[PDB]
């Protein structure tokens, strides 16, 4: 009722009096739609216009037995006060207080607050400010006490409920302005500085939204804490075995043979400091920083001649790469599963170890960098789709006219819409035409081209504004939006490249009829609408890490400089202003933290910076995996309720092509109408034998038998296959053989099938395809023509062999059946993601087409600075006296849009990015000589690109291919599509695992010591004590260091027995108490199997270190000690239900890896038939190549994660001299050249990386899902 | 560069007076690198006195105004340059210099002392 | 890149012969200055004999009556960073056939460092009148048409006994 606005008076503190003495004498709920913060209920109506912002009863009955008042705000917000006067000295009835009141609750109160925050995060961003600066934040430290004291004036400092102080965020503000007062007058200044950053955080205080927004992420990151412990268990395994494995191994280098003055390697050891006397007793690669790591195995780095191989010195990478203390493997192993840079630690540990120890590497990638990244993204999904629910459910809780009309029927018809349509194809089509050797008749016509496209566009403008009123035409967003690029076109046509590029918008107008590319606007849509407070505390949390890292570490970037940098100049990434700031975060935010961390370290310390990047790389993933989970769901569901009919009103497209095609029908007819007035039993056994020999059991294995031999033959063919002519021979008569059985097989499944059965059957056709290849192959061969241009080029096709494997293993067809179910909507995101980048490809062009050109000194690397040489006829005038000199281009560039979709490629992958952004923020201009960081803020290109591709176009990448997964889970019948028939059996059987009841308690023994033993041994106590008694064990093996003391190693060695013998002892004893119903428990069983396998590893360990000499042996032994330490999983309900999740998911990973390794099987083939002899170069050495199938499937392996593809691919765009030689002779062998196939390796490259990001992400992520959710069901 | 020295420093007649100049660069000092220039000058536009100096080891060139009355007090190695005197006589008023230069740093550093003596 | 293949052993008299020396070194991207001298020891004799030198792009042949004129380089050629140290017989005789040595004098350039380092590779050498087949050639080819045709005759026993049932069986029903 209206009538309950009544004024808080004197007779109102007389009833709460009265009423407080009769809850004193007697010695519920607040209303949750009352609630201060939220607007009236709609009961109320009207405010009266006397009772606003003044004392009125409180409106809730609850608080009637309270000293609590209401004020009424416009704009219908509700602020609960305390009728306590405050202070104990300023009653509510007091012109002070009622001043106060009303000055809080005004909104121009938070308008001016926000604006001084605002205001004030600007001038957060001055690295050194002026002298003057100091009078403005006086300023602003004015108007925050002002704020703060009008608060307490009004509600009361602390004293009750209700008062300032009981706001958490109150709190956040009292500390600001005391930390303000106290560094000005009583005065480190860095620290200050830092702390002034929390007048940032206000932001979320005054912008209505974001509290709760921050509520959510808080509450979100409650539900992650047996993933962070898992996590952190994991990670901690993983430390210790390769603290086991590679300890002190990255101290290897090749030392010099020969040395004269009796020196020792300790005597040149204690002189050293510089890397240029180091350089002159240790192999350095030219260009490096650290000695070449070699090792002490025969698949190890090798030392040149007059080199031998030691343990000395330090790690890589200023001393931080290393697996000798716990520490160091913990970070290393942190690195692993985030896969940042992790190609170079893989690359490293390889080097120094040994190239078996892949296995390590493979287990750890797979095991941890995928599967603990797909739980954490699954428990997100369901804390956001728990929260969404929750939400959802509480909200259901006179010569003018002529013309018009004329021009209406003109330009409103549908066929309009279908010329202007072509029209924005033909343009887009016409300006990717654009390229850096364009001659100027191509420059004319471009431009001539482009003049009639914007007379074309600007034309249809007029038309359409003359045809109706522009109070109907300016209503419509499309003619909004088009209304803009005209007149930026125009602008641009009276008037740059951004402008040109401006028009490119227009492509969105396909939109309407393209329903895929319409989600890619839902989702943009959705990240500033719905999702619009989520982005802006993704911003406003990027903007507070960039200015606390600048102000931390920007002075020590300036000071220690010769630290990181050679020539002493600041590196590409630091922090000594905002903008490097910001991008460093940015780049952290992408998944590179480490590079910059270690300069980060090296100059301002190893406890400072490891803290601010580990929280930024928390938070910030925390906060963007929020984001894009909430935008992938509610994109790809909450747009799905049937708001509108399909096109109710057709498109105009539409109705063109309805009526085109009714035309073509009427043209159809009248022409024919024109024309025509015009003018033997025992072949069906012999069928039924050949059925029953095909069919059969023994045959098919036969079959795959050969199929498994004649695809592991490949693996021989070496550039090492000249040393081993036997196997040559051999491996010929056997491709005879191969291709005789073959050929006998087609021909036995031709007579038993019959030609149309055989013929309408993609597996039977591929057999068909492979065996006419080999045919065709062998026939030549035997003509003679083996060498006969593309018949020689037709032998590369033999690594399509293993291609048979997929229709005789069921786990390879089952997951291939669902990729060949998705490919459609797989093709449907790839056109869209084309259409997409096409812009940036071309926008890309005109920014940077042709200014990639720099003059070199070949020997160093180096790019002459640019007082000298400053163009390139001064840098040929140049060549003309030097011999060394190089005017050069990048190979990856943005020279035309074929080579601008490769730049972004490696841009969105993050893989070789940063040479482009080098060369864009110092390029000039055309036939200039480029200048350090001249175009600065080149940045911002690819940091929009990063964000509006890699990031938006991946969201509806993710989004279409599980909804096609899904939408093949329910065609089956809710069948899982990803497992066997056979494995079905499996998996329901090992489902009820995880709901067994507890079956019936041991019976206590007849013996009285076995029965108080029993009593013992079946206790809380006795579990807990053994809980902790792994945890010193655990705590004891991270004590272990390299380098450590003989004496500790012996009171290690004398701790680990003494556990080992508590741990016997315990078991013993629960064997004598539990007779022979120990062995039905597994936990118990796998206690026992662990009890046993650590004391045999000690034993063989003793043994091996005593009578026999081999530490790898040693080391791969002592790896039994992690048995003790796997049973913490016992005692841990949280991780026990993930690894039942992983348990339950194991099926079909397996397949899915099979049908990985059948892929890089046959993409290793092909990269030792074609890769094998070009340059050693980037990121092809000695060591990684494609010069043998261990090399092969290492590298394979190695970009299976995308990592390096950038690198590998470098070397192979070589195509003419110099950059290679095509004459060059190689020794031992007959093929000459060392020069690439830029068209090959691109198509290879790009085409594996596509291929494992749609199995190892997107199968990963689905099964991973699917199976958390049943594990948690 | 940051060198810091006291801008006047009083001391009373016959006492021993230790000038105190020293610098936080953020590279090690390298002995072998560490230049060092120490100069006295009666005022300000007066000429410097070129009297103590570290290039390899502590050289003390032992003018004949200050005898044998003065040291080295500090240490490189912790970035302390200070400079000893013994028994300040009145005419050792005036004004000391420091001049410290530690590659690989570029900047040039510069302290200044004014010595008092009371009576 | 560069494969230590080893020689042949068995020359055709009156034909060309090439006789293999390949020495790679550890890491292919060091400088280094190689040069290389030839001994032979014909058989029946008992010392090693030099009969050649080349180094800096020029072979000397020491005076020897049964080289004169039928010894070419046949190794690498433009450098002086030699890995490819074949020579070739342009005219074999039945004084060709013994024990060759081919001598590789290596000097690495390094970091103000020079290693001289040697290697010596031998190649035993069998003069004939007509080129044997390979051992290895033989075995397989006829390994290859055993399995060929014991494969086809399985399939054929097997149509065989499976046609006769399959006949038997409809001609019963
Ligand atoms: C929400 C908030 C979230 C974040 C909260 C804070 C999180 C982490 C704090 C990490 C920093 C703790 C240690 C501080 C530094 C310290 O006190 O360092 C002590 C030792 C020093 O060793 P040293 O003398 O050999 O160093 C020199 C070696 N030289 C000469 C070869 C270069 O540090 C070492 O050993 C190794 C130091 C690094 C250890 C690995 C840390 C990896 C953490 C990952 C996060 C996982 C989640
Ligand atoms: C979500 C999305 C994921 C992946 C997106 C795409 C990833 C990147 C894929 C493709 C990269 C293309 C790289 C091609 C490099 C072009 C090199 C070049 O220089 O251009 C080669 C040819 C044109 O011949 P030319 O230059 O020798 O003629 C010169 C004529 N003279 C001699 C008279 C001056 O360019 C051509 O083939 C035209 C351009 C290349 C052909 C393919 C068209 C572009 C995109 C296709 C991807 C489809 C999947
Ligand atoms: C480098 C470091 C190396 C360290 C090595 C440490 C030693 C490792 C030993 C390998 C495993 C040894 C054998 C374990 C057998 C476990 C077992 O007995 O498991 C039985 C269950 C089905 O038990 P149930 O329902 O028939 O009743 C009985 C269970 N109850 C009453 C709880 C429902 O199967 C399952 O969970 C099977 C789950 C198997 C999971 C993988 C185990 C290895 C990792
Ligand atoms: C990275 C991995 C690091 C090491 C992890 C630990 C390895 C050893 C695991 C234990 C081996 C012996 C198992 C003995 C029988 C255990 C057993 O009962 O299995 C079944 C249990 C089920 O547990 P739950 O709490 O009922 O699950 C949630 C409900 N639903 O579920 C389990 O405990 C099975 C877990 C299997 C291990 C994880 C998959 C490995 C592949
Ligand atoms: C919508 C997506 C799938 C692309 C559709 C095709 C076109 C929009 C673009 C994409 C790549 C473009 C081509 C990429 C590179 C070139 C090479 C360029 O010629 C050169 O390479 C010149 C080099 C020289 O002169 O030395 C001429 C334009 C052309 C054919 C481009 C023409 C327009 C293409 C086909
Ligand atoms: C949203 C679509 C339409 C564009 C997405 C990309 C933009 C973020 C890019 C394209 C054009 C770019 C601008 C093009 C030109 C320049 C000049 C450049 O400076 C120079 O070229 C050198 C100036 C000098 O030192 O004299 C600094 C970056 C800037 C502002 C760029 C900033 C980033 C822009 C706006
Ligand atoms: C599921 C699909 C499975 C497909 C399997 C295809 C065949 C898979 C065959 O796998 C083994 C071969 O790759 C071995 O090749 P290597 O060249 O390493 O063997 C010789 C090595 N030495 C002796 C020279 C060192
Ligand atoms: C350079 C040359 C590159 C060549 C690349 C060739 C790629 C070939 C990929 C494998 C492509 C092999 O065929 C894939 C099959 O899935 C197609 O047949 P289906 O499985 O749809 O048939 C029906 C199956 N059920 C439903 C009856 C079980
Ligand atoms: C990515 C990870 C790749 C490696 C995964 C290894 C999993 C290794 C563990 O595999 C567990 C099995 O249950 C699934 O494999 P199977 O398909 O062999 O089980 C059923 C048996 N049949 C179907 C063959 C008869
Ligand atoms: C799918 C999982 C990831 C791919 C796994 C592929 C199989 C695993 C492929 O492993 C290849 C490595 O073993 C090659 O290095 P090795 O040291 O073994 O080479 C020794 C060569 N010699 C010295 C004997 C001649
Ligand atoms: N943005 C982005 N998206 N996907 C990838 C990617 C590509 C291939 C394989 C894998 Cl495992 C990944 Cl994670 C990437 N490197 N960067
Ligand atoms: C080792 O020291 C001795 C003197 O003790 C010196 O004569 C000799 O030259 C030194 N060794 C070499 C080879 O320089
Ligand atoms: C290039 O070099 C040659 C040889 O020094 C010289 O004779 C000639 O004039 C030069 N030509 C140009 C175009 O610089
Ligand atoms: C080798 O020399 C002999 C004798 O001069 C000659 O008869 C024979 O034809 C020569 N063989 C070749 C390959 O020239």
């Amino acid at each position: 009722g209206p009538q309950s606005f009544v004024h808080f008076t004197k007779q109102s503190l007389a009833l709460i009096e009265q009423r407080i003495a009769e809850r004193k004498s007697k010695e519920p709920k607040p209303s949750s739609d009352l609630e201060a913060g939220k607007q009236l209920p709609f009961i109320y109506g009207d405010i009266p216009p006397g009772m606003v912002s003044e004392p009125l009863e409180d409106l809730d009955p609850y608080y009637a037995d309270k000293k609590t008042f209401i004020v009424l705000n416009k704009g219908k917000t509700i602020f609960r006060f305390n009728a306590t006067p405050a202070l104990y000295m300023l009653s509510p009835f007091s012109p002070l207080r009622r001043i106060s009141i009303k000055i809080l609750v005004h909104s121009l109160f938070s308008m001016l607050i926000m604006c001084t925050i605002l205001t004030n995060c600007i001038f957060m961003t001055m690295n050194n400010p002026p002298d003057w600066t100091k009078n403005v934040e006086y300023t602003f430290t004015g108007i925050y006490t002002f704020e703060s004291l009008v608060k307490i004036l009004a509600r009361g400092f602390c004293v009750g409920e209700f008062t300032f102080l009981r706001d958490p965020w109150n709190w956040l503000d009292f500390v600001v302005i005391v930390f303000a007062y106290l560094t000005e007058f009583v005065n480190n200044v860095s620290a200050l500085r830092t702390f002034r950053v929390l007048r940032a955080l206000k932001t979320i205080s005054v912008i209505p939204g974001l509290k709760t927004i921050v509520g959510a992420l808080i509450q979100s990151v409650k539900k992650l804490s047996d993933v962070m412990i898992l996590t952190v268990f994991c990670l901690s395994v993983f430390a210790l075995i390769g603290l086991q494995l590679f300890m002190g191994n990255l101290k290897h280098k090749c030392f010099r043979n020969s040395l004269e003055n009796n020196e020792t390697l300790e005597s040149i050891m204690n002189t050293l400091e510089s890397e240029e006397d180091f350089r002159k007793y240790f192999y350095y690669l030219e260009g490096s920083k650290d000695a070449l790591l070699c090792g002490f195995s025969t698949d190890s780095g090798q030392c040149p001649e007059g080199y031998t191989c030691v343990k000395i010195g330090r790690n890589p990478d200023y001393g931080y790469t290393s697996f000798d203390t716990f520490s160091w493997a913990f970070l290393a192993l942190f690195r692993l599963m985030t896969q940042d840079y992790w190609e170079n630690l893989y690359q490293q540990t390889l080097r120094a170890a040994g190239k078996t120890y892949m296995i390590f590497f493979v287990v750890v990638i797979f095991l941890g960098s995928f599967y603990l990244i797909n739980l954490i993204l699954a428990v997100v999904a369901m804390a956001y789709e728990e929260q969404n629910q929750a939400n959802i459910e509480e909200a259901k809780q006179p010569y003018w006219i002529k013309f018009k009309k004329c021009i209406y029927f003109i330009v409103m018809d549908p066929f309009v819409d279908l010329a202007i349509t072509i029209c924005i194809v033909l343009n887009t089509l016409f300006m990717a035409m654009e390229h850096h050797p364009m001659t100027e008749e191509f420059k004319n016509v471009l431009a001539i081209g482009n003049l009639v496209f914007t007379g074309i566009f600007a034309a249809e403008m007029v038309l359409k504004l003359i045809a109706m009123d522009p109070y109907e035409y300016f209503q419509v967003g499309w003619n909004i939006f088009d209304s803009l690029i005209v007149t930026l076109s125009l602008v641009e046509l009276f008037l740059l490249s951004v402008l040109r590029s401006f028009r490119l918008l227009r492509v969105f107008k396909l939109a309407k009829s393209w329903p895929t590319l319409n989600m890619l606007i839902k989702i943009i849509g959705n990240s500033v609408g719905a999702l619009g407070n989520l982005t802006l505390v993704l911003a406003i949390i990027v903007f507070i890490f960039a200015v606390v890292g600048m102000q931390l570490f920007g002075k020590s970037y300036k000071e220690c400089v010769c630290k990181i940098n050679d020539d002493c100049t600041l590196p590409r990434w630091h922090m000594n202003d905002f903008f490097h700031s910001f991008l460093i975060v940015f780049r952290v935010l992408c998944g590179e933290w480490i590079e910059t961390m270690w300069d980060c370290m090296e100059v301002a310390g190893q406890a400072m910076c490891l803290i601010v990047y580990m929280m930024v790389m928390v938070i910030g993933n925390l906060v963007v995996l929020n984001l894009f989970l909430a935008l992938l769901l509610s994109s790809f569901s909450s747009d799905n309720l049937t708001a509108i009919e399909e096109d109710p009103d057709a498109n105009n497209l539409q109705i063109a092509v309805t009526r085109i095609k009714k035309g073509i029908n009427y043209v159809k007819q009248t022409l024919r109408e024109f024309i025509l007035k015009a003018f033997g039993k025992i072949w069906w056994n012999i069928r039924k034998t050949c059925y029953k020999i095909v069919e059969h059991s023994w045959f098919e294995s036969f079959i795959v038998l050969m199929i498994l031999l004649s695809s592991g033959a490949l693996a021989f063919e070496d550039i090492y296959i000249e040393r081993k002519k036997t196997i040559k021979i051999i491996l010929e008569y056997a491709d005879k053989i191969f291709t005789y059985i073959f050929i006998l097989e087609m021909l036995l499944k031709w007579i038993a099938y019959g030609y149309k059965t055989y013929f309408t059957n993609a597996w039977c056709w591929l057999d068909f395809l492979i065996v006419d290849v080999s045919l065709v192959t062998l026939v030549a061969n035997t003509l003679g023509y083996s060498d006969l241009g593309p018949i020689k080029s037709l032998r590369t096709l033999r690594a399509l062999r293993p291609l048979r494997a997929l229709s005789r293993f069921e786990g390879m067809r089952v997951v291939v059946n669902a990729l060949i179910g998705a490919i459609p909507s797989i093709m449907n995101v790839l056109l869209v993601c084309l259409i997409f980048w096409l812009i940036f490809s071309i926008m890309g062009v005109n920014l940077f087409a042709g200014k990639f050109y720099e003059c070199i000194n070949t020997t160093d690397g180096s790019r002459f600075p640019a007082s000298q040489v400053p163009n390139r006829s001064e840098c040929f005038a140049l060549m003309n006296v030097s011999q060394n000199v190089r005017w050069k281009n990048l190979k990856v560039n943005f020279d035309n849009v074929g080579l601008g979709y490769l730049s972004l490629l490696q841009v969105a992958t993050f893989k070789g990015w940063t040479i482009i952004m080098y060369a864009a923020v110092d390029s000039v201009n055309v036939d200039k000589q480029p200048k350090y960081e001249y175009s600065l803020y080149m940045y911002i290109y690819f940091v929009v690109f990063i964000i509006f591709g890699s990031f938006f176009t991946l969201n509806l990448f993710i989004g279409v291919i599980i909804d096609n997964f899904n939408q093949q889970k329910k065609k089956l019948g809710g069948q899982d599509i990803f497992m066997t028939e056979e494995q079905k059996k499996y998996y329901n059987a090992m489902k009820k695992l995880g709901s067994k009841k507890p079956q019936k308690p041991i019976p206590r023994p007849g013996n009285k010591i076995q029965g108080c033993i029993f009593d013992l041994v079946t206790n809380q106590a006795f579990d807990i004590s053994i809980m902790v008694l792994i945890c010193l064990n655990m705590v004891t093996m991270m004590v272990e260091k390299e380098g450590q003391s003989q004496h500790m190693t012996e009171v290690l060695y004398w701790i680990n027995v003494v556990f080992i013998i508590l741990f016997t002892g315990e078991c013993v004893l629960k064997l004598i108490s539990l007779r022979h119903y120990y062995f039905t428990v597994g936990w118990n069983i796998f206690d026992f199997v662990v009890v046993i396998i650590s004391i045999v590893g000690m034993f063989l360990a003793d043994l091996i270190e005593t009578y026999f000499v081999s530490p790898t042996l040693f080391r791969v032994i002592r790896l039994a000690r992690i048995g003790r330490i796997l049973r913490l999983v016992k005692g841990a309900k949280g991780i026990r239900t993930l690894l039942f999740a992983l348990m339950m998911s194991l099926p079909a990973l397996f397949n899915i890896g099979l049908l990985l390794f059948l892929v890089m099987f046959i993409y290793a083939i092909f990269g030792m038939s074609n890769f094998a002899y070009v340059k050693k170069e980037d990121g092809i050495n000695d060591m990684f190549n494609f010069e043998t199938f261990g090399n092969s499937m290492i590298c394979l392996f190695q970009i299976t994660t995308s990592a390096g593809w950038d690198g590998l691919l470098a070397p192979i765009l070589n195509s003419k001299p110099p950059d290679c030689d095509p004459k060059k002779v190689h020794p031992g062998s007959s093929v000459e050249g060392d020069c690439g196939n830029p068209s090959v390796g691109i198509f290879y490259f790009v085409s594996y990386i596509i291929i494992s990001f749609l199995v190892v992400v997107n199968m990963y992520i689905a099964v991973i899902l699917e199976n958390f959710s049943v594990a948690t069901e | 560069m940051e060198v810091t020295v006291p801008a006047t420093l009083n001391v009373l007649n016959g006492s021993d007076a230790r000038l105190p100049c020293t610098f936080n660069s953020c590279y090690t000092v390298n002995h072998k690198q560490f230049s060092l220039n120490w100069t006295y000058q009666e005022c300000n536009n007066c000429s410097e006195e070129m009297f103590l100096q570290f290039r390899m080891k502590i050289i003390n060139l032992k003018l004949e105004r200050f005898q044998d009355r003065v040291e080295f007090s500090g240490n490189p190695s912790k970035y302390d340059v200070s400079v000893m005197l013994r028994n300040v006589q009145p005419e050792d008023e005036g004004i000391y210099n420091c001049y410290i230069m530690n590659p690989p740093d570029r900047h040039r550093g510069h302290g200044k002392i004014h010595l008092q003596v009371l009576m | 890149g560069c494969v230590e293949v080893d020689s042949e052993t068995e020359a055709v008299y009156g034909m060309t012969f090439k006789i293999l020396c390949i020495s790679c070194k550890r890491r292919s991207e060091t400088n280094a200055e190689t040069f290389t001298e030839w001994t032979f020891r014909q058989k029946g004799t008992e010392e090693f004999v030099k009969i050649l030198r080349y180094e800096n792009e020029v072979l000397q042949l020491e005076e020897d009556e049964r080289f004169e004129g039928r010894v070419v380089w046949n190794g690498s050629r433009g450098t002086k960073d030699l890995q490819d140290l074949s020579i070739f017989i342009t005219n074999v005789t039945y004084n060709h056939s013994g024990d060759y040595e081919c001598h590789v004098y290596r000097l690495l350039f390094f970091e103000n460092y020079e290693h001289n380092t040697s290697v010596v590779k031998k190649i035993h050498i069998e003069v004939v009148d007509k080129a044997n087949r390979d051992m290895a050639s033989i075995v397989s080819e006829i390994m290859m048409y055993v399995l060929i045709v014991v494969l086809t005759i399985w399939l054929v026993a097997e149509m065989i006994y499976c046609y006769k049932k399959i006949a038997a069986a409809t001609e019963t029903a």
